[PDB]
């Protein structure tokens, strides 16, 4: 082999530490991970019953998620690293119409920024209690901040849950239909937003993330043998 | 040097009109989305308008949808600014943004504390 | 009187600008308008290095022109060993996101950094037999993107909270404190006799540095978008800079002012890395369009592409001998070139 | 720190089985290579078997073949070497040896303690000391030479050669490696020197400490082979 | 703020007390560096392949 027997012996230290690495690929490859965005008073952090780093369970899967809290306001540059997470999980109060408009432009820059063009994005509407309070109160205005609100309907497959006041799910829908309208204009199939309403009883956050994730692989593979 | 000059501020009375300039220089203006923010006493600051490179698109926020208009003249590299039916919550500091690469709709950290790409502001009192 | 401060901070940019204006005699296209073309600069790829999981963010070539370091996202730092494509350590970091890594002269010390706002020194000679954590230097409060050894002892770090800092590594505490940035800054440069360094950042603009005092000889503008990279020149009397503009610039430290730039209308895409060569006669630099453009440094010419890459080039690093070049990926894969 | 201490000696008939043990502490065991050496009484050095981290490769000497087998117990830090059909001439001191390689290392860095066996009544590089024994005063400088049957410089650029001391009732010490290298912890004052075929090793400043006798080994290929041993007398 | 102008005009007064030198001599500078070391550039004149430790 035209090698003395120290190099043999490299060649051999180096295809043990090439064994160590496919079992940490099979392990990395193995788990999914995902990146927690929305700003303050809304809620993120105990959006899983289960601070920068978490782990947690599903029926046999592994997601690892990761909030990035101790930079600066700026975002441009480190927001790059999370460009081959499987989903990010975006939760916006939907109660504070003062900082709404904030939280829709905040989704429009994570939605079009060029390292970001296939992840998708799970969307949390956190706080459905506290709007439906304010709402059934008529103390404050959706018109009063977006104008829109006035020429609106309720869509046609909006499900309400059981027992409600149509006020409260004509709320809820323009809240979630803003964001549609914004993840409907230069998602070109690459990637999708997936939309849920969550208050802070609710404990099926977890199986929604599951479901989404799923949904996520399965269009990623799709699109990589160029079926899609 | 990336500059940028805010012009056309005072105290008007409520219902009055205003327009606001931003001169830019040290940098090509046609290939740069342009954004119009503010900073109200005691609040942060909050996007406002904004344009693209060509003009063709037009974005504003809620509050000023209709009252106020947002220009660009890349000939004279400046940026326009027309406020209409001025209401009483419309004080505060005007800045004139410049996002931070070229040929990108993404616009990050424009209503940051510290960016670079901003101006020193014109001050509009209702 | 905020008012006076400000338009005494414009009196002086006049006069600085003036001053400058002052040298501007001749640019460096007409000095080096009668020299002879480079000619095609053609390389090819010798060694491919393979076993990285995710995206490779740093590498850093050894004294020794043959061993090599870099990171990935996988949470791990790689040393190969080019001429038999060897791997000689597999380092395991406590934390993923890592930006930066550095291999020390002497060969006994990495480096290495990122989200985590922590600078990881390892000892890689150990009686032990394996590397071991030797200091974990506290302090930045942002990510750190950039690290560079003087020597065994001493360190030179840039970090995202706008500010750059010299640690002593046996207290691990900050021995001086380098300020003045309005952005992240994103690459440093130390120069050949480590007497004085380089730091560009986000806002436009780069600054030099003496480390023995702690202050900012002098600031270069000239860039319009957030500066990537940054190199000296070999002789130490220039540099250059890469930048989101997609274009690169050349700096000369006597002149106080930009000497050349390099760039091209197909060009649309930032500079992630840039570097020189031995002799400083060639300019290389990797951009997102998944290439690395080869610059004839005195006539701003591009003489070559190495184009073998299917993701962004996140680092480049040309041997201390200058005999090879090496281009690591957003694919996973770096490769060595000559 | 380090230990390697080593267990099972005593003594045996002849035709006999005998388990030797190595017990490692204060190190990565598994990333070693280990040896065995044993050294005759009042004889040099002999190469016994090698075995590799992770037990990939297994090399024995010829005089042991069949009859010696090597092994080793990562989770537990212990190397085994069984022995059978044990005859008189494998009446020796057994030293367990460790060694790493890779790019810039230092194999054969530390040697054990050492075990006392004792027996009741072609295509191998030949290395060649010319000088059985040297006397000299302390202060002065001295030289070993050490010849080799063939070519140590491989087509790499490396001469595989090793330089140990064994100072009086004590394991071997390892000076210099290839031919060229300082080992970490050797004073300065030892200095190597060599072309493919003969090599000298320099001591300047010889001082009482440096009183023993030295080994020169060659790495290039299996089985590994010492010389006879120059024995420097004050 | 204050302190913020104050230390920028600082940095400014510090800045505009060092002295330049024209480009013409700057340039000739590099320039005769790059053609001092023209012949110790492998990337720029290619090795023969028997000394180029990549060669394969």
């Amino acid at each position: 082999c035209t090698l003395s027997a120290e190099d043999k012996a490299a060649v051999e230290r180096s295809k043990m530490i090439e064994k160590q690495l496919q079992k940490d690929k099979q392990v990395y490859r193995a788990t999914h991970r995902l990146l927690l965005l929305g700003a303050d008073n809304s809620g993120k952090s105990t959006i899983v019953k289960q601070i920068f780093e978490t782990k947690f369970q599903v029926d046999k899967v592994n997601f690892h998620m990761f909030d990035v809290g101790g930079q600066r306001d700026e975002r441009r540059k480190w927001i790059q690293c999370f460009n081959d997470v499987t989903a990010i999980i975006f939760v916006v109060d939907s109660s504070d119409y003062n900082r709404l408009q904030e939280a829709l432009n905040d989704f429009k820059s994570i939605w079009n920024n060029r390292w970001l063009r296939t992840i998708s994005v799970i969307l949390f509407l956190n706080k459905q209690d506290l709007l439906a309070e304010k709402v059934l109160a008529g103390k404050s205005k959706i018109e009063d901040y977006f104008p829109e609100f006035a020429r609106y309907t309720t869509p046609e497959d909006a499900t309400p849950e059981p027992g409600e006041d149509p006020r409260v799910t004509r709320a809820k829908y323009f809240i979630r239909d803003e964001f549609l309208r914004i993840s409907t204009a230069s998602g070109d199939g690459r990637h999708y937003c997936y939309p849920h309403f969550t208050c802070a009883v609710d404990t099926e956050n977890a199986r929604r993330i599951f479901n989404d994730c799923k949904d996520i692989i399965l269009q990623m593979n799709l699109r990589e043998y160029n079926l899609v | 040097q990336v500059q940028l000059q805010e012009s056309g501020g005072g105290l008007v009375q409520p219902g009055g009109s205003l327009r606001l300039s931003c001169a830019a220089s040290g940098f090509t203006f046609s290939n740069y989305k342009m954004n119009w923010v503010r900073q109200a006493p005691g609040k942060g600051l909050e996007w406002v308008s904004d344009i693209s490179q060509s003009g063709a698109s037009i974005s504003y926020t809620g509050s000023v949808k209709g009252r106020f208009t947002i220009s660009r003249d890349n000939a004279k590299n400046t940026l326009y600014l027309q406020m209409n039916s001025l209401k009483p919550e419309d004080t505060a500091v005007y800045y004139c943004a410049r996002c931070p690469a070229p040929f990108t709709r993404d616009c990050f950290d424009v209503t940051s504390t510290t960016y670079a790409y901003r101006g020193q502001g014109t001050q509009v009192t209702v | 009187e905020l008012d006076q401060l400000r338009q005494e901070a414009e009196q002086l940019k006049n006069q600085i600008r003036d001053a400058r204006k002052a040298c501007a005699d001749a640019t460096l296209s007409q000095i080096t308008n009668n020299i002879d073309p480079v000619g095609r600069i053609q390389m090819r790829t010798r060694r491919t290095l393979r076993g990285h999981l995710a995206k490779i963010y740093a590498m850093h070539w050894g004294t020794d022109s043959r061993l090599l370091v870099s990171a990935s996202q996988d949470g791990k730092l790689i040393i190969w060993d080019s001429y038999t494509t060897n791997k000689v350590h597999a380092i395991p970091l406590r934390s993923s996101w890592v930006m930066t890594c550095a291999y020390a002269p002497s060969g006994n010390y990495v480096a290495c950094g990122g989200l985590d706002n922590i600078c990881s020194i390892y000892n890689l000679k150990t009686r032990e037999g394996n590397v071991r954590v030797s200091r974990e230097l506290a302090g930045h409060t942002g990510y750190l993107s950039c690290c560079r050894f003087l020597d065994d002892n001493q360190i030179v770090t840039s970090s995202g909270d706008t500010t750059c800092a010299l640690w002593d590594i046996e207290t691990g505490q900050q021995t001086t404190t380098f300020t003045g940035h309005t952005g992240d800054v994103m690459s440093l440069s130390l120069a050949p006799d480590t007497r004085l360094f380089v730091s560009g950042a986000c806002d436009a603009s780069a600054k030099l540095w003496d480390v023995r005092e702690g202050m900012c000889r002098q600031t270069f503008t000239g860039h319009e978008s957030d500066i990537n990279a940054i190199c000296f020149f070999p002789n130490g009397n220039a540099f250059a800079t890469g930048s989101d503009d997609a274009t690169c610039r050349l700096f000369d430290l006597r002149a106080d002012q930009e000497l050349m730039t390099y760039s091209h209308d197909n060009i649309i895409c930032g500079i992630t890395s840039v570097s020189f060569s031995k002799s400083g006669r060639l300019l290389l630099a990797g951009y997102d369009d998944f290439n690395c453009n080869v610059w004839d440094a005195l006539k701003a010419d591009r003489a070559g592409v190495l184009a073998g890459h299917d993701n962004r080039v996140s680092c480049l690093g040309v041997t201390d001998d200058g005999m090879a070049v090496a281009t690591g990926s957003w694919d996973s894969f770096l490769k060595i070139w000559n | 720190d380090v230990q390697l201490v080593e267990s099972g000696g005593g003594l045996v008939q002849p035709g006999g089985s005998r388990k030797l043990s190595c017990s490692a502490s204060g190190f990565a065991f598994s990333s070693f290579g280990m040896h065995w050496v044993r050294q005759a009484p009042e004889k040099g050095l002999e190469w016994v078997a090698y075995i590799s981290s992770g037990s990939g490769t297994i090399y024995y000497a010829d005089t042991v073949k069949g009859r010696f087998t090597i092994s080793r117990d990562d989770p537990k830090n212990t190397l085994f070497l069984q022995m059978t059909s044990l005859r008189s001439e494998d009446t020796a001191m057994y030293y367990c040896v460790r060694s790493i390689y890779y790019y810039g290392s230092s194999p054969f860095d530390f040697w054990g303690q050492g075990t006392t066996l004792t027996v009741s009544s072609g295509s191998d590089i030949v290395m060649t000391q010319a000088t059985s024994s040297v006397p000299v005063t302390p202060g002065e400088s001295v030289s070993i030479s050490c010849r080799s049957s063939k070519s140590l410089l491989h087509s790499n650029g490396n001469t595989y050669l090793y330089w140990f001391l064994q100072r009086p009732g004590q394991s071997p010490q390892l000076l210099i490696y290839r031919m060229s290298n300082l080992a970490s912890g050797v004073p300065d004052r030892f200095s190597g020197s060599g072309s493919g075929t003969a090599f000298t090793l320099t001591i300047s400043r010889l001082e009482a400490e440096d009183v023993g006798v030295y080994y020169c080994m060659q790495h290039l290929e299996y089985p590994l082979t010492f010389g006879a041993g120059t024995k420097l007398e004050l | 703020s204050i302190a913020q102008a104050r230390k920028l005009v600082e940095q400014l007064k510090m800045e505009a007390n060092i002295d330049r030198i024209k480009v013409s001599k700057a340039a000739a500078d590099l320039m005769a560096y790059c053609e001092a070391h023209a012949k110790e550039d492998p990337l720029l004149t290619p090795v023969p392949a028997s000394e180029n430790p990549f060669r394969e």
